[PDB]
């Protein structure tokens, strides 16, 4: 069925129906349709008038002899008959996330983590083909049929940013595979693989490795606030980086305690915790400078690394 | 050595049995050698030690224990198996080896001279399981891809150490000491004060992983006079003394269990000598305990403050 | 509310109105208005005549298959329809400034004098998406929430 591809779990269908639009390097059936009824079509207006399209014929993939538009039978005449809507294929978007939520793609992640990987793009072309996914090796074998996961090689357009297999995208797992870098191919069934119609997305395999904290300086003087970064985390996860209240000096209150971190870059949130209660930013009802624990800042990672700040002062000279 | 054969093309699954291979090519397979790296040699009985290795042509792995008998399995995780990475390394890092329930933590427990190995997974059970096998005997983990090291569990040590000023402590009102040392294979250390007058204070302190605490800023809020402190730490059983303390509950005694007793010995009419006494007989010497404390004096003398000699920078002292 | 996000106190809204202009590289909503009622439209006049458009997609960020214009239901039929006038996304111009006013933007300013600096711009699309401000030092870590004194992160066209 054209258009609704759903309908008939079809991968593609090349039945052009009156008014339906059609797509560049499209091969069109002759069989049905438009396809025998006026294997010949007249451009109407714009650039597209003068200029002809023959349905027995594939369609080039370039416009430089088939004009965006509306092609009637009549062309620019006045008459209305059973027209095609050419458009030209594109991948809006696409993207590689985890079961979980937050986008993974191109950044590097350990194996146990790529347990249930979910690919999932919005494009342009569903009423024609679906969009259909390969994934290859460092080497290039194609790989798709050992990786893929109890759904199908079909994404279906938008549902972008799904992380479960109900709806739309394709569940892939990449824990067996050693590390690397793999290659997913998303590309049009039959025809439309040609410039915005397909995508070569990159995902890295690496060993696990441990979250790393870096100073950009070590030997500062009070009243310098420093800059830290956190790497090797999981992208749109969260951290919680922890200052122990001995070094707090004695005679701070509860409020230089819970400015010890800073709201800079990356950071969510700041304030005072102990075993038992929190006292952020936004409240003073929780834990006094005496029956706090630790300072603490939570702060979400994004892409592969994220920043954080810290004023030195209110702290002991060691 | 083991080679693959290519037919001719169009040949059936089934006819290609019987005819000679059109081409063919030959490889070399070689075993690999899985071995633990961490636990070997000296150890500390109820301290948490970290486990890694290699485990090359595995999948996962698992730990048995062994004295004189077969290997037993430990629940070190709910599948009891370790994951290998794409390097063919396995680790699971800080973990009680005498605080699990199979009987090789129990075999561990105990001062003395061992052995523990890694087996594969796949060759662990014996039965088809889906999961790792509880008792493995001598030939069915040799046989397997496994190896082994000599471990050698030994009793806990403690150590301590106060900042003394001079022999003496900061000005009675605010009176400030810290304490540093080293209490491997235990959780958590008491610290405890007692003034000649009978008044009694108490602090506990969380000692790190590696088995080294540091605390600083311990306020000793006791009256002027002969200060006597003592750390103490539990032993194996976990349980100060005998485990039944003479008041509140019976067994299970742990250091909290112990502020309660604690909190009753000020009240008395007891001395600084006799609370001592009280507590070196409950917590040490009853029933020959494992529990382990260390002792410390000094005096709680207010603030003072003297020259001592005044010369120019010559010989003179 | 299109056109006027101070209304309800959006930051942006894309629920198209029949007639309401729509910038380049706009990710129209396919809830409400023209984004479900009219997903395909077609050039009109001019370079735009025979071109089409989808609201079910992101509209390009170049002329190059989105001339502007207006698109409708019929194109250049005589028939008007439920319309959509192509624009392109446009900062006119922005300065930072003193509380007691005088542009101060890439000078040298001391730092007490940095008290109470101010930062406006007029741009084009406010009736779509407001505008926002973000603060990076020299090593480009964002000091936003540290250095925002008392007002939000959106400007305002105009003023
Ligand atoms: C396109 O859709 C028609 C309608 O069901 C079907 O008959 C064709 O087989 C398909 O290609
Ligand atoms: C193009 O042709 C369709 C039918 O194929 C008609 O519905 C439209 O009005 C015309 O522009
Ligand atoms: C944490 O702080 C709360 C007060 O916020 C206190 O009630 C708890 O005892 C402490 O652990
Ligand atoms: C755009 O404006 C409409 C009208 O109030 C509102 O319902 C939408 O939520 C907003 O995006
Ligand atoms: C474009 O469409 C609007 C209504 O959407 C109409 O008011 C104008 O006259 C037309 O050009
Ligand atoms: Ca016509
Ligand atoms: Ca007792
Ligand atoms: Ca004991
Ligand atoms: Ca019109």
């Amino acid at each position: 069925e054209r258009g609704n591809l759903d309908a008939d779990s079809e991968s593609f269908n090349k039945t052009i129906q009156s008014g339906d639009r059609v797509f560049l390097g499209e091969e069109i059936s002759t069989d049905a349709g438009l396809g025998a009824s006026n294997p010949l079509l007249t451009g109407t207006a714009g650039n597209s008038e003068g200029v002809s399209l023959d349905l027995s014929s594939p369609i080039p993939q370039t416009t430089e002899n088939q004009p965006l538009g509306t092609y009637d039978v009549d062309g620019s005449g006045s008459a209305t008959t059973p027209n095609v809507t050419l458009l030209a294929p594109r991948i809006t978007d696409s993207e590689i996330l985890t079961s979980s939520g937050g986008d993974v793609t191109g950044s590097a992640i350990s194996s146990s983590d790529a347990g249930n990987l979910y690919v999932n793009a919005d494009y342009n072309y569903e009423s024609a083909e679906k969009v259909e996914v390969t994934v290859e090796d460092p080497s290039g074998t194609d790989i798709t049929n050992e990786v893929l996961s109890g759904t199908d090689t079909f994404v279906d357009d938008g549902s972008i940013g799904s992380t479960s297999s109900t709806g739309g995208g394709v569940g892939i797992d990449m824990s067996d595979q050693d590390a690397g870098e793999y290659t997913i191919i998303l590309e049009g069934a039959e025809d439309l693989d040609f410039g915005d119609a397909t995508e070569t997305m990159t995902l890295t395999i690496s060993s696990q490795d441990e979250i790393g904290i870096e100073l950009d300086s070590e030997s500062v003087t009070q009243g310098t606030d420093v800059q830290y970064t956190v790497t090797n985390g999981i992208d749109g996860n969260e951290h919680v980086v922890a200052m122990d209240l001995s070094d707090l000096q004695n005679d701070a209150t509860t409020e230089q305690a819970k400015e010890v971190f800073r709201n800079i870059g990356d950071t969510s949130e700041v304030g005072i915790a102990n075993s038992s209660a929190t006292n952020t930013s936004g409240s003073s009802t929780g834990p006094t400078v005496e029956t706090a624990d630790i300072a603490y800042a939570v702060v979400e990672i994004d892409g592969a690394s994220a920043v954080g700040g810290i004023e030195t002062q209110y702290l002991d000279d060691s | 050595e083991v080679d693959l054969e290519v037919y001719d093309a169009g040949v059936s699954a089934t006819a290609a049995v019987g005819q000679d291979a059109t081409n063919d090519i030959t490889l070399t397979i070689e075993e690999g050698g899985t071995t633990l790296s961490s636990p070997t040699g000296q150890y500390v009985v109820g301290s948490e030690v970290d486990i890694n290795g290699t485990a090359t042509s595995s999948d996962s792995v698992a730990i048995y224990v062994r004295d004189d008998g077969d290997w037993q399995l430990l629940e070190i995780g709910g599948d009891n198996e370790i994951s290998v990475d794409s390097d063919d390394t396995f680790e699971e890092e800080d973990i009680a080896l005498s605080g699990l329930s199979g009987d090789g933590s129990s075999i561990l427990s105990l001062t003395g001279t061992y052995r523990i190995g890694v087996i594969d997974a796949s060759d662990a059970d014996v039965g088809g399981d889906g999961s790792v096998d509880d008792s493995l005997t001598t030939s069915e983990f040799t046989s397997g891809v496994s190896s082994s090291n000599s471990i050698r569990v030994t009793d806990q040590a403690l150590t301590g150490q106060f900042t003394t000023i001079n022999g003496q402590v900061a000005p009675v009102e605010t009176g400030t000491v810290d304490i540093n040392g080293t209490a491997s294979g235990a959780n958590s250390v008491l610290v405890i004060f007692v003034d000649e007058r009978g008044n009694v204070n108490y602090q506990e302190v969380s000692v790190d992983s590696d088995g080294t605490y540091d605390e600083d800023d311990i306020t000793v809020g006791l009256t002027q006079g002969r200060v006597t402190a003592h750390i103490l730490s539990v032993g194996r059983d976990s349980a100060i003394g005998d485990g039944s303390l003479p008041s509140g509950p019976s067994n299970g005694a742990t250091l909290n269990d112990l502020t309660g007793y604690l909190d009753t010995l000020d009240q008395n009419n007891n001395n600084g000598e006799q609370i001592n006494e009280l507590i070196a007989s409950e917590t040490v010497d009853e029933t020959a305990s494992d529990d382990l404390i260390v002792t410390e004096t000094f005096r709680l003398a207010e603030s003072s403050t003297s020259i001592d000699s005044i010369y120019p920078d010559a010989a003179e002292a």
